[PDB]
């Protein structure tokens, strides 16, 4: 996005990237799935 | 028509064919999975010595990280997985089907995400990993 | 290793002192590998048909 | 299990000319969880 | 809501949320929600979780009395959660997962659910294992 | 004793010789008639 | 190499047969005794004129709950998490040792457990006059004719329910052999049923150490030739029974378990027996390095009636 | 329909359950997760 | 094996060990074993 000056293509901030991508798709999407299925499948708003 | 004569032959060649897979496959590649593992955290190396203080050098392990960070950037960057394209426009139309099949397929039904990070941390310390996938046919 | 024996009297008296108690080393086996046949033939021949 | 430590590892020992030799380097060996969990009972007593 | 680590109880053998065959959650819910379920005309039923959490910090004490009375019904009591997939009927029924949420040697409800409404966090995961790394192991 | 393949070590406490290990030793078979002390294991 | 070798035997089948209840005191309590008896002969002239009922009200019983301490001392990497779950593992079969044994809750309160008004009033000021709680067991619980102190005796049968004339605890007599061999008898089960079924337990598990198996296993072969194995060509040698069926139609699933005394055999039941705990394993310290755990636990029976015990031996 | 004796059968298997998970989870992750909160305010080297 | 390396991947899972599940429920798992074969068994 930055690849004018911002490379970003250090050593740490692609291990932390890593760990926030881990983050991502293990966490913040499977809740958001959970709560889709469980207000699709109960109440009347 | 099967006969129980053949499934016994089939059982007992199943069973010595397995027995000199295991004998095989076990120091070829899990008599050292078990060290690189142990290594990961360096516990292999143990302290001799109380006044020794062996103080372990994790570098398996950084190297295995500063890998896996490159190989999610590579393949999980994207919001999708993949995309297939095709030759003629005859077959285009089936193109967008597929590719939008298998990605709600990996993503929106299976952890594709940590399907992927369990196969690749777990390949480059144990010399490879696997991928599977069936038909579940789950009933009530 | 090896666990140890079952005690069967554990009845001990409230707000007391923490007693000692067993434990042991954990045991080690080792081992040794083993060693060839001999091709004696005449090989003086073979080089030819 | 079985341990092993080289694979038969088809090898030479030397070459006199036409007098060619051949070695193997088949090493292994034997290992057991616990000693006091796998039996064995003979036959002994007799006269 | 958060969830601590010091209040959840897994088995060895699962790996994830999708094949855990047990999974237990003990809270601390009122007297109130207890007896909309179990025994109206008794509502006495008093009783490393602990230590984990007090270590946390140096200032909290969770098995201390804030001031709340016991007989108060708003008396926060722990209770256990648990997910199971089990066939406690005939074992030739399908393996069903259940939800039950018990209290000291009495059960409040039962009912099925298939799916965990629980997610974790794992950063620097561990493939094959339900949990990841730390960065306390690696410092 | 405090802080602790296996080395040996053992000091001299006046009078006695004092291994940390806790090695064991035994003596060998006494007979004196005309037989071989049979040396002992350990 | 990266790894060790643990037996660990943990059958534990009792623990997960029994289930358990929290309480909120350490000693708890429950009441039942029986229903009223037949009476026989109940006719009547016209008039009452009763004597305020013949009611006699159930019996209060009640049991104690003890502590197991299994302290952990440090001086495998991190060797603390090992000792730690090898410790838990070995205060688990103690539990399932103890809580199957003959011992008999013994402490300074025998029934007026209340005592509120002394209640051992010379323990304030000094606080050194512990005593040693010790729970009620198995044998003790299912209606017990006696105990050598703080064991039952494996020699007495039990009394009887006046409801129904029932001895749920007899003395084995094994009329095979000429008191020589010690072994359940062909008949000695199915007197307990038959008890059992007189008294209505419904029990339907029973216990047995491994070194009685090979009875039940003989038992489906004789030498009068009246019970004989079969094999239609079959590449089988099945020997084993973990099924019985008295006359009196009473099923009962056979368990081994290795924690059980060798000179007793139990008949179990899931829901007549609970398991009350009181304080859960806590990892802890002491007083203001050492770490240690405290399970306070006690063992309940619905009716001692209900369940059943037979002790093996010679009459003597 | 439920039956109390199958309610009991589930709380001994439960319980026995709940046993070896904590068995299990106390030296698997509390055993270090609690040094690591001393670490976290420098508290455990004495 | 199987069970070694995995329980030393880590030094938490113990595969061979009981989470709490009866031996007689229908979801007790239990270890199949599936196989690929090329062979003329006919």
């Amino acid at each position: 996005a930055y690849a004018t000056v911002g490379l970003m293509m250090n050593a740490a901030q692609n291990r932390l990237r890593m760990v926030c991508r881990n983050i991502a798709h293990n966490g913040m999407v499977e809740l958001m799935r959970g709560i889709y299925n469980l207000i699709r499948e109960n109440g009347e708003v | 028509k099967y006969s129980e004569e053949v499934l016994d032959e089939l059982r007992v060649d199943l069973q010595r064919r397995f027995n000199y897979a295991q004998g095989y496959v076990d120091m070829a590649v899990k008599g050292y999975a078990r060290e690189a593992w142990e290594y990961f955290y360096g516990n292999l190396p143990a302290p001799v010595t109380a006044g020794s203080s062996s103080w372990v050098d994790r570098t398996v392990w950084e190297s295995v990280n500063g890998t896996l960070q490159d190989i999610i950037n590579v393949f999980c960057s994207g919001d999708e997985a993949v995309t297939f394209v095709a030759d003629n426009q005859q077959d285009s139309d089936a193109a967008d089907v597929a590719t939008k099949l298998v990605n709600q397929i990996l993503l929106r039904d299976n952890p594709g995400y940590n399907i992927i990070s369990s196969a690749a941390q777990e390949c480059l310390v144990t010399r490879n990993s696997f991928i599977k996938y069936y038909w579940d046919e789950q009933t009530s | 290793d090896a666990l140890a024996s079952v005690d069967g009297n554990n009845a001990h008296v409230e707000g007391s002192r923490a007693e000692d108690g067993e434990m042991k080393p954990t045991v080690i086996k080792s081992n040794v590998t083993q060693i060839r046949k001999v091709v004696r033939v005449s090989d003086t021949a073979n080089t030819t048909a | 299990t079985q341990m092993v430590l080289r694979a038969p590892k088809r090898t030479e020992l030397a070459k006199d000319g036409s007098y060619e030799k051949w070695m193997i380097e088949m090493e292994v060996g034997l290992r057991h969880r616990n000693p006091y969990a796998s039996g064995v009972l003979f036959t002994a007593a007799g006269k | 809501e958060y969830v601590p680590s010091e209040q959840i109880f897994v088995d060895e053998h699962a790996t994830s949320f999708a094949d855990a065959q047990y999974f237990c959650h003990r809270v601390r819910r009122s007297k109130e929600d207890l007896v909309a379920m179990g025994f109206p005309k008794d509502e006495i039923e008093a009783f490393q979780s602990t230590v984990a959490w007090s270590r946390t910090d140096w200032r909290q004490d969770i098995d201390a009395d804030i001031g709340t009375d016991t007989e108060d019904i708003a008396s926060m009591v722990w209770v256990y959660e648990h997910y199971i997939r089990t066939g406690v009927l005939d074992k030739n029924k399908e393996s069903k997962l259940y939800q039950v949420i018990q209290a000291g040697e009495h059960i409040l409800h039962t009912e099925e659910v298939t799916h965990i409404p629980f997610v974790t966090f794992c950063p620097y995961p561990i493939p094959g294992s339900f949990y990841g790394q730390s960065v306390y192991d690696i410092t | 004793r405090q802080h602790g393949n296996q080395p040996v070590n053992f000091a001299r406490f006046g009078s006695r010789f004092i291994f940390y290990p806790s090695i064991e030793a035994d003596t060998p078979y006494y007979p004196d008639d005309g037989s071989p002390l049979i040396p002992a294991e350990n | 190499a990266n790894w060790i070798s643990v037996l660990s035997p943990q059958d534990t089948p009792f623990v997960s047969m029994t289930g358990k209840e929290s309480i909120n005191q350490t000693i708890f309590s429950w009441q039942t005794d029986a229903l009223a008896s037949v009476d026989g002969n109940n006719a009547h002239v016209e008039g009452s004129r009763a004597e305020d009922g013949e009611m006699k009200p159930t019996v209060i019983k009640s049991n104690v709950t003890q502590i197991l301490r299994k302290v952990v001392r440090v001086s495998r990497g991190r060797e603390l998490m090992y000792q730690l779950e090898k410790k838990g593992k070995e205060i688990k079969r103690d539990l399932e040792k103890i809580l199957l044994s003959g011992q008999a809750r013994t402490d300074v309160l025998a029934d007026q457990y209340l005592t509120n008004s002394a209640a051992d009033p010379a323990v304030a000021g000094l606080n050194d006059t512990h005593a040693a709680r010790k729970t009620g067991a198995f044998q003790f619980l299912c209606a017990h004719g006696g105990l050598a102190g703080g064991v039952v005796d494996k020699t007495k049968n039990g009394p009887a329910d006046p409801d129904t004339g029932a001895v749920t605890v007899k003395v084995a007599q094994n009329a095979s052999n000429p008191t020589t061999n010690i072994g359940f008898d062909e008949a000695d089960i199915f007197d307990m049923t038959l008890q059992l079924y007189t008294a209505g337990s419904e029990a339907d598990i029973i216990m047995i150490n491994p070194a009685h198996a090979k009875i039940f296993a003989g038992l489906q072969e004789n030498t009068q030739g009246s019970r004989k194995r079969i094999f239609e060509n079959t590449k089988q040698f099945i020997y084993e029974v973990n099924s019985i069926t008295d006359p009196l139609g009473q099923s009962y699933k056979i368990i081994v378990n290795r924690w059980m005394p060798t000179d007793a055999v139990y008949f179990f039941r899931s829901a007549d027996w609970t398991q009350m705990v009181l304080r859960a394993p806590k990892r802890t310290e002491l007083a203001k390095e050492k770490w240690m755990i405290e399970m306070e636990v006690g063992l309940r029976h619905r009716n001692p009636y209900a369940s059943g015990v037979l002790f093996t031996a010679a009459g003597k």
